[PDB]
């Protein structure tokens, strides 16, 4: 519903979740959002 | 990373 | 047969409709009912009369 | 086996720590600098741990309740439930999970066919006859078949075979059967052949679609009379050169229970009733498939947006209503939008009965191909050859020729030269099927004609006139706009979703049943945003809401007829209120409770519309609309929105009942199945009677939006279609944010069902011009003789005609094409045009900058919005979003409290005043 945030206020996109090369499939390690 | 948890059936 | 009834462990009876016995049942107003081996009792079938 | 086992639950990873913290340091430092290139992720255990301690509660607690109403009433019009919701306490209710268990009988009328084509003999030709008698000047004359073949005929019958010594004869309910006949192919001889014939007295019907109802276990049908017994006469015939006599024929005659219940007469020969030769000629078609179910979502059984009909939540000691509804909502499309921003809009739930309006988009956008036809596809007799000859076997002399007659017959069936064969255009004739039975069959009715000796219903919106309507199919035939990816001129005002290739109409009437007498058991959903997701803290409190009974708004046909005067019926035996609670702990849910009835934790929601609803009424055939908001302080102004509707399928919501409102198809105001936003010319907007809205030279053409343009001199047009560049800019920006970094296709997830350009299909064909081609001649529909000898005239009926050259359409292609002109257009579905109250035209943000501005803020300024449409030759109407901001904040002080505070801007629905 809403990408990932930090927050340092100011409300800054936080990286997480993108999509990578992996050798490994991604569903298994982490969330891909 | 390693602070995802293992996959198992149905949790 | 010559064997002894019932040599076998008893489970002890579920306490609802359809296992205690296979007769034919029967309606709250009389209409005749299918026992529970029936394939009619798979499906759910709902009567009703239009306006 | 150990009594606490958590010494080998953290040795085994089951509960502990994660692999960032029982792995050394040092690894797990190494497994996030390779973690790119060498996984080490999956090579170590990660345990999740449920909470115990109060999170779930230990005591008797049901998930779901069952609520009996404790007030209901049955209106001929409505229905009204009363519920008590009582929440007891340290429980919590999200109002999502509750939902009304509707059960009930819906009738679906005489005018309901949840398939296309005949259940009956739908392999028969439709001009086929049934074993029919009549009467010419008076004797009877027979017309019948005797596949049957049997032993010997005396007056008893024909013998079927022996038992022992005794002839076994036929048993005249139901033998011989109509589907037994010889198994060989060859024409053998049949001395003593039988079947079975309609009397006189039965109706003469064609074979496709005929049905009467089987009278005996054995099938066998015939009119049993009381005397009960079926009266079966047998008629015995012979050679006409035979008139001792043996008869070789015996037909059973028989009155049946002959009915047609999904067909109809395309072309009837005589006007006259009674049976007669010139009946044999009356050729049968299959209805037109209906499909009549529940809309989607449930849209149409909820008084939503009707203040006379308005639902109630209150507390019982207060009973003061905590639901403020208003007329200007629209509740149903609010939710209809919302579901596709927050979930795959496409994906079928039959439980809120969520199957999407979506037409078929070879249907509506005609993608004509032609016809993958190269080959000649031929039809062949049953022992592959029908016409040899008789030959003689003959031996050479030792030139000579003598005849063999020892060993070879002197009579071989030898056939000299190719076989007999009859040639058939498959891949024409499946496009031909397609192009009528989904366009040709659903055009204006101006187009159509009525069928000639064809008793018809006069009433436009039956669907008896409907079915009987005839079109030609050479309007829409196998060559309609060869090449070109063009939907219909006549087919873009016609509404795509009233069509049999609805997929979600499809589904709902699936999903009921196949038959037209149907006992419902339904789960519809609440949609008012200030109770969809509330979540409600313990107290009683009433829960009343008015339902519909009006089959022309719970329902929905393929077609849109009039579901009143076609029988369609829906009663309501009863209403459960069921509510699913979450089984939170006793101090958990108390915690909650207690903090969520602070006046700073106040649960607030807004309607995913936000919006203001005006219907500005469009004459017939008027171009220009002029609408004027009088005086408003426009602070919190988000936008517009606008879509052309229909009067005839947009009811006056806010009246519980109108007696004038005969449609019963997709209604474009509440389910957003909007289709007429191609029908729009441009738009001037000017604040305050002075000021020309955006100003500022923003536009190519400052002063107006320029939706479309048929004269395009200084070459301002998109897409290669007809839409301007202000207006795709305009658009683009509204919805995606795109167009001052360059044009490209919006992410999936932007790109929603309703969103522009999902439904944007810009299209483009050649016409001939009658003012540069010379040779031009205007040939109607009357005098158009592609397809001369090959296809019924006028008519989906039977061929007429011989083999000729063509005269329609002029050639667009060759070395002989003619000269053509471009027509270009766009049609965009689903969606409203959108026209942001921003500087930019951006979202950024839903406040925006505009309605945060002081000149709007501070001020009153009137609105005069001048639209200018398409002429249609039918009243229309306008449907305007004066998107505002419809919120409610929801206060529960108390236990059984709940107050709320409503408060909308700019359109607010109370002042002073009130």
């Amino acid at each position: 519903p809403r990408p990932p945030v930090e927050e340092p206020a100011v409300e800054t996109v936080s990286p997480e979740g993108r999509g990578e090369k992996r050798p490994r499939p991604d569903r298994e390690e982490t969330l891909v959002t | 990373g390693l602070r995802f948890p293992s996959k198992m059936f149905g949790g | 047969d010559g064997s002894i009834v019932s040599s076998y462990l008893t489970t002890r009876m579920p306490p609802w409709a359809g296992v205690r016995q296979n007769v034919m049942g029967s309606s709250i107003d009389g209409r005749p009912v299918l026992p529970a081996n029936s394939t009619t009792l798979t499906y759910e079938t709902v009567s009703g009369t239009p306006l | 086996a150990t009594p606490s086992m958590m010494p080998q639950w953290s040795y085994m990873h089951i509960s502990g720590q994660d692999a960032s913290e029982y792995l050394s340091p040092g690894l797990v430092q190494f497994a996030r600098a390779t973690e790119t290139y060498f996984s080490l992720n999956n090579k170590f255990r990660n345990p999740t741990v449920a909470p115990t301690h109060d999170v779930t509660t230990d005591r008797s607690q049901r998930l779901t309740l069952r609520f009996i109403p404790v007030d209901r009433e049955d209106t001929a019009y409505s229905y009204k439930a009363r519920f008590t919701l009582a929440v007891g306490d340290n429980r919590v209710l999200d109002m999502a999970s509750t939902y009304f268990d509707i059960r009930g009988v819906l009738d679906r009328g005489p005018t309901f066919k949840p398939y296309s084509g005949t259940a009956y003999n739908a392999l028969a030709p439709k001009g086929a006859p049934n074993p029919c008698e009549w009467d010419e000047a008076q004797k009877t004359h027979v017309f019948g078949q005797a596949p049957y073949s049997g032993i010997n005929i005396t007056k008893e019958g024909i013998q079927i075979g022996v038992e022992g010594q005794t002839p076994k004869y036929a048993d005249k309910t139901f033998q011989p059967e109509p589907q037994i006949g010889e198994s060989q192919w060859y024409e053998t001889e049949i001395n003593h052949a039988a079947g079975r014939v309609l009397k006189k007295t039965t109706p003469m019907k064609p074979c496709y679609g005929s049905y009467a109802k089987p009278t005996n276990e054995n099938g066998g049908q015939g009119i049993l009379v009381k005397q009960l017994e079926s009266q079966v006469e047998m008629q015995f015939f012979s050679t006409t050169e035979a008139t001792n006599l043996t008869p070789k024929v015996v037909l059973y005659s028989e009155d049946v229970d002959i009915e047609t219940p999904d067909t109809h007469i395309s072309y009837m020969p005589t006007i006259k009733e009674g049976n007669s030769r010139e009946l044999m000629g009356q050729q049968s078609m299959p209805n037109r498939p209906n499909y009549i179910a529940f809309r989607d979502n449930f849209i149409g059984l909820m008084y939503y947006n009707s203040t006379g009909n308005m639902g109630v939540l209150a507390g019982q000691a207060s009973q003061l209503n905590a639901v403020v509804d208003l007329q200007d909502r629209n509740t149903e499309l609010s939710y209809q939008l919302l579901l596709d921003s927050i979930g795959d809009r496409t994906r079928y739930f039959s439980m809120w009965n969520q199957a999407v309006d979506s037409y078929d988009p070879d249907v509506r956008i005609i993608e004509n191909h032609g016809t993958e036809d190269e080959l000649p596809n031929y039809c062949f007799p049953l022992g592959g050859v029908i016409n040899t000859e008789t030959l003689t076997k003959v031996k050479p002399k030792t030139n000579g020729w003598e005849k063999d007659a020892t060993e070879f017959s002197d009579k071989n069936e030898i056939r000299v030269g190719n076989n007999f064969a009859m040639e058939i255009n498959l891949n024409a004739n499946l496009w031909r099927n397609f192009l009528y039975s989904n366009i040709a069959l659903y055009l204006p009715d101006k187009l159509k004609y009525s069928p000639s000796n064809v008793k018809i219903s006069d009433n436009p919106n039956t669907y008896d006139y409907m079915n009987k309507r005839v079109v030609a199919p050479g309007l829409v035939d196998c060559y309609i706009n060869l090449g070109a990816r063009w939907s219909l001129d006549y087919m873009d005002n016609v509404n795509p979703f009233n069509h049999h290739r609805n997929a979600g109409l499809r589904y709902r009437s699936m999903l009921l049943g196949n038959g037209r007498y149907v006992p419902f058991h339904i789960q519809v959903p609440q949609k008012f945003f200030a109770i969809k997701n509330l979540l409600l803290l313990p107290g009683s409190y009433t829960y009343e809401w008015n339902f519909r009974k009006d089959v022309n708004m719970v329902l929905q046909s393929s077609l849109g007829n009039d579901l009143r005067v076609d029988g369609a019926s829906i009663k309501f035996d009863s209403i459960c209120l069921y509510a699913t609670f979450f089984p939170m702990a006793h101090n958990t849910a108390s915690t909650l409770e207690a903090m969520l009835r602070n006046d700073t934790n106040d649960q607030s929601f807004n309607d995913y519309l936000s919006a203001a609803n005006m219907l500005y009424p469009i004459p017939a055939n008027a171009t220009n609309v002029p609408i004027s908001i009088p005086s408003r302080n426009w602070a919190a102004f988000r936008g517009w929105a606008f879509t052309r509707l229909k009067t005839k399928e947009t009811p006056s919501l806010g009246s519980g009942y109108d007696p004038y409102y005969t449609y019963s198809g997709s209604i474009p105001y509440l389910d957003g199945t909007f289709y007429l936003n191609h029908t729009f010319k441009k738009v001037a907007i000017t604040f305050d009677s002075s000021v020309s809205w955006p100003g500022n030279d923003r536009l190519l053409t400052p002063n107006e939006f320029e939706i479309k343009r048929s004269v395009d001199g200084e070459g301002y047009n998109v897409a290669q279609c007809n839409m301007t560049k202000d207006w795709f800019l305009v658009q683009m920006l509204a919805n995606y944010n795109i167009g001052y970094q360059g044009f490209y296709i919006p992410e999936s997830y932007k790109d929603r069902m309703y969103s522009f350009f999902r439904n944007f299909q810009p299209m483009s064909r050649q016409v001939v011009d009658d003012t540069k081609y010379k040779d031009y001649q205007q040939v109607g529909i009357l005098h158009q003789h592609n397809n001369s000898g090959f296809v019924g005239y006028l008519a989906p009926t039977m061929r007429e005609g011989q083999a000729y050259p063509a005269n329609f359409p002029y050639p667009l292609i060759g070395k002989t094409a003619v000269d053509s002109i471009t027509q270009k257009k766009f049609l965009c579905d689903r969606t409203l045009w959108r026209i942001p109250f921003s500087s930019n035209f951006m979202s950024m943000g839903a406040l925006t900058d505009l309605g945060q501005n002081l000149l709007y803020a501070n001020s009153a300024h009137a609105l005069d919005m001048t639209f200018e449409v398409d002429p249609m030759d039918e009243p229309t109407l306008l449907y305007v979003l004066f998107e505002v901001f419809d919120v409610v904040r929801v206060h529960r002080p108390h236990r059984g409290v709940i107050e709320t505070v409503y408060l909308r801007t700019p359109f607010s629905a109370g002042n002073a005043t009130t």
